[PDB]
């Protein structure tokens, strides 16, 4: 069916421009049965409707209230995609900005009530710079665990996986922590039968894209 | 329409609303917006909804056309037989098609009332303060910002503010 | 043919939803009252502009 | 100097709906409630075969028609068929007494 | 502009029992309400629009009802996969959002403790980890203690989500510290406390073997 | 209502009329009290009465299912005979709630129509001298005593009324 | 009527008007004259045309009552046809009854928002160079020839005219 694929940096400095773009696949953005909104989703203060566009005769753009003046959306019918473009920002706007379809209608007339989502960009601004993450092995002791502890990186997400995601069962992900010197960190954990503690090789594959690092470490147990 | 909003003394449609059948179109220095009046439409789509819903269960027992047949000496009982099942069906699409235009007729009528209503409702607030252009906007003769538009829109519109 | 609908008319079957129609007099089956009309449009939204 | 104004939604549609007073009224969402397609096959009803007599009338399934043999034994039906005008009926001519009301009584059988 | 309130604003069900939220709105708009799934990490997942039809996709066990200014969302049977926080959103405006918690019986966790790396001993620094697994509910509490002395302010401990499975938990807690004060010390130990056991639990190590 | 004058632009009705569907209440020095306006409420009530006995007398040879006795070799034309009354008796169940439902409405609609005639009436009456609060009231520029009233209420008020 | 013009805020019909159903009659230097709004009474002479042919095509099937003749052993299949025929005659009497009452009563209300809403389209443009005088007439406050009334007419009346 319908699928939105969002893209777009997700460390924007401070006062700058942020610029997310969501590309659509299965509809059209020129549709005359819907509309394409932009919502974030934030801790603090929920899902908030930041904006909507749509097409009818021209292009027809419906901001909210919480962005006056400081917000603007775009459809772009060369790519098929849409596009929100948020200036001036401040630290208040740190969330996960999701794209949707407005598309279910009743009588014909559409309520907003979203029906297809994009898988959401996380975004944060701050006056901190990009690090790239350390990874450390955390082997089985001598019915076994092991894991990885991703350290010292910026800003969030990160992306791991176990066997370029072979592993999937037993498998915990754990919510980063933020360090007092203003570092990300966090842990991956599996828990295996110790019996394949040996035959089994065990690669923990990391990949954090605003530093573009990827890596794969081998975690075996402490031999000597 | 029958009661002049709809092609009348309100031109058009707006394009630029999605979300409601009626609703409002503000204008001042903290911009331009569209806002839909969802109670009128939530009214005018229960009127439509029940409507629908009147039609179907109205006429869930209308006439079942079951086949007998007859030999060739009861061609009386079998034309009897023939010209009632005719003379049923046509009357109930008789009665289908009566519904169906007269709720048409209805329908658009209570949607130009609707429209109707909305603006006699800002007029009915805004009586003095404002002047109407003529063709469904109303020039205010104060300064009043998008909290001013937002009571008028929930209907608590505060006549205190001096206009002049 | 090897099919499985809620209606049968003495020239089709049937597999919709609306509450009326115009196929044949005689079926059987949970289905819509037959009607001798060529249009059956409703209006549920309001005059175009 | 600040205004508001007050419009009622529109679009670009042609569904088109008749008045007692106007025809051909264009509105901007219009429901059908009229059906007007089938696809000709005589399909089952509820799961339930029914029995259609190919070629053979009531009277010769009954009676046991020779040309009749493909209904020596049936299965539960929903609804029996049969062509307009069979070819296979009382083959050694003459009349079935009370036809017509023994046909009423198949159709609740 | 509309606020919305939505009640209650958590709650804590068993598998199969019938649990109901209600949105309540200071307007009547019976449709343009819409009630949302959201499960930690994954947009919203649109299950009831109109405030009574459903989505196609969505499990019959969801339904939606009420009027005026109170709506009500009915789950018949609970399910591991329908803990979730659940929105209601009245045409442009979502609220606050109820956090529908699996409750089940008590489990015990597996307790894991992992000291810190060679290369992390390079950096100057020394973490130890004291890793739960699937254990449930939330109530746990964590010792670190070294040398029989206790310690406070150095460590921090994150939890992860209710399992969607089984319906348990798993924490992390790191006590990080500078690696000479660590080499002033030689016994490390990890002790927990928790429903899920008859006493406590204490796994320990020592600096170097 | 579809003129939007009950629960309307006059918020709702008041529990101190009882002599009239419509009227007034002026306030003035010689204190405050209601009247009903008489000749609307007999317009309203010839046209409740006038639809009772429509409906009583348009509906007066309706059908009488009369029964027949057949015999057991008869299922044929019992069967028709049954059908027959069976699909008149529900084609008048029909006519007879569709006649229900249009008056209803229509009734409604005109109880709408009359008090939203009404306030037009005294409005085109006190043109200038008056201003509206918004709700129903009018608010008189002038001091009026109880005639003043009275001749609005018989439909005479005097224009030449100094306003200022 | 069902919206107030006719024999309501407009007192009543001029029988000088012949051309049409709705109309002005303006005065100035330039003499009196009535004047046929065509447009307006287009829309009226369509709607009833079209109401007329709905009326005629839409009972085009009604029901033929042919006789068919019985023996005097057949009396309960003759008495079956003569109340089928009876019944069917009663309820097509009921059909057309109903669409002659109900087309007149749209009718009338029809007519009379006409009426009104060309009052409204006069009121509209001349919102305040003119005055209400409350019967259906409009009093200029600046001095406006033939030309004036023309483009009110057509729908185009120039609202810069200084009005003191």
């Amino acid at each position: 069916q319908v699928q939105l694929q969002q893209s777009g940096p997700g460390l924007v400095k401070p006062s700058q421009t942020l610029s997310l773009t969501c590309g659509i696949s299965g509809d059209s953005v020129s549709s005359d049965a819907a509309a394409w909104d932009w919502i974030r989703q934030s801790p603090s203060r929920g899902l908030e409707w930041l904006g909507r566009t749509f097409y009818r005769s021209r292009w027809h753009h419906d901001y909210s209230e919480s962005v006056k003046n400081r917000i603007t959306i775009n459809a772009d019918t060369s790519k098929n995609q849409f596009s929100l473009q948020l200036t001036s920002v401040t630290p208040e706007d740190t969330a996960t900005y999701y794209c949707a379809r407005a598309g279910v209608r009743v009588f014909g007339i559409i309520v907003n009530s979203l029906d297809y989502w994009g898988q959401g960009t996380l975004v944060t601004v701050s006056s901190a710079s990009t690090k790239g993450p350390s990874v450390f092995p955390l082997a089985p002791s001598s019915t076994a665990a092991l894991g990885c502890l991703v350290k010292d990186y910026f800003p969030e997400p990160v992306t791991v996986s176990w066997n370029s995601g072979a592993l999937t069962s037993g498998v915990h992900t754990f919510p980063a922590v933020l360090q007092s010197s203003g570092l990300y960190s966090l842990s991956s954990v599996v828990t295996v039968p110790s019996s394949s503690l040996g035959t089994q090789t065990y690669i923990c594959n990391v990949n954090h894209k605003p530093s573009n690092t990827k890596v794969d470490k081998k975690v075996e147990p402490k031999s000597c | 329409g029958l009661f002049g909003a709809i092609a009348g003394f309100i031109e058009g449609g707006w394009q630029g609303m999605v979300d409601g059948w009626y609703g409002y179109h503000h204008s001042n220095e903290q911009g331009s917006g569209y806002a839909a009046d969802k109670e009128s439409t939530q009214k005018a789509i229960d009127g439509v909804t029940n409507k629908v819903n009147s039609i179907i269960d109205k006429m869930n027992t209308q006439f079942e056309a079951v086949g007998r047949e007859f030999n060739n000496l009861e061609r009386r009982i079998e034309n009897l037989n023939k010209k009632m099942e005719d003379g049923f069906l046509d009357v109930w699409t008789y009665n289908a098609e009566l519904l169906v235009l007269m709720e048409n007729e209805r329908t658009l009528d209570f949607h130009d009332s609707n429209v109707k209503n909305l603006y006699d409702k800002v007029r009915l607030q805004l009586r003095d303060n404002a002047k109407e252009l003529g063709n469904g906007c109303f020039e205010f003769y104060h300064k009043c910002d998008n909290e001013c538009m937002e009571s008028i829109r929930n209907g608590t519109y505060n006549y205190p503010q001096y206009s002049e | 043919g090897n099919c499985n609908t809620k209606c049968q008319t003495p020239m089709g079957a049937i597999n919709s939803s609306m509450p009326f129609h115009n196929i044949h007099p005689l079926t059987i089956g949970e289905c819509p009252k037959y009607v001798k009309s060529n249009r059956l449009v409703l209006a549920t939204g309001l005059r175009n502009s | 100097q600040d205004q508001i104004c007050i419009g009622y939604h529109a679009n670009n549609s042609t569904e088109q709906v008749d008045t007692i007073m106007e025809k051909n009224v264009t509105v901007t969402h219009a429901q059908d409630i009229l059906e007007k397609t089938h696809n000709g096959k005589l399909c089952d009803l509820d799961g339930v075969k029914p029995l259609i007599l190919r070629d053979c009338s009531v009277a010769g399934w009954l009676l046991g028609n020779p040309m009749c043999d493909e209904f020596i034994n049936v299965p539960e039906w929903s609804y029996i068929v049969e062509k307009a005008n069979p070819t296979n009926d009382l083959c050694y001519p003459g009349s079935f007494n009370d036809y017509e009301e023994l046909k009423h009584l198949l159709s609740r059988i | 502009a509309i606020q919305l309130t939505q009640s209650p604003s958590s709650l804590s069900a068993s598998v199969g029992d019938r649990v109901t939220i209600t949105c309540r709105a200071s307007q009547a708009t019976s449709s343009y309400l819409a009630w949302y799934q959201q499960k930690p990490g994954k947009a919203p997942k649109l299950l009831i629009y109109a405030a009574s039809t459903l989505q196609s996709g969505v499990p019959s066990r969801f339904s939606g009802s009420g009027s005026g200014t109170d709506f009500t969302l009915t789950i018949t049977s609970l399910q591991p996969e329908d803990f979730a926080t659940y929105y209601c959103q009245l045409s442009k405006t979502f609220g606050p959002g109820t956090k529908v918690e699996i409750k089940r019986t008590v489990a015990a966790p597996s307790v894991f403790i992992f000291p810190p790396s060679d290369e992390q001993l390079k950096s100057g620094t020394a973490s130890v980890v004291c890793l739960l697994n699937n254990f449930y509910p939330r109530e746990a509490k964590v010792q670190w203690k070294v040398d029989n002395a206790l310690q406070s302010g150095n460590s921090q401990e994150s939890v992860t989500e209710q399992d969607s499975k089984d319906s348990t938990y798993s924490l992390s807690s790191t006590l990080t510290l500078s690696k000479a004060d660590y080499e002033k010390h030689k016994v490390y130990a990890c002790e927990v406390t928790h429903q899920g056991l008859s006493s406590p639990v204490t796994k320990s190590f020592n600096r170097g073997e």
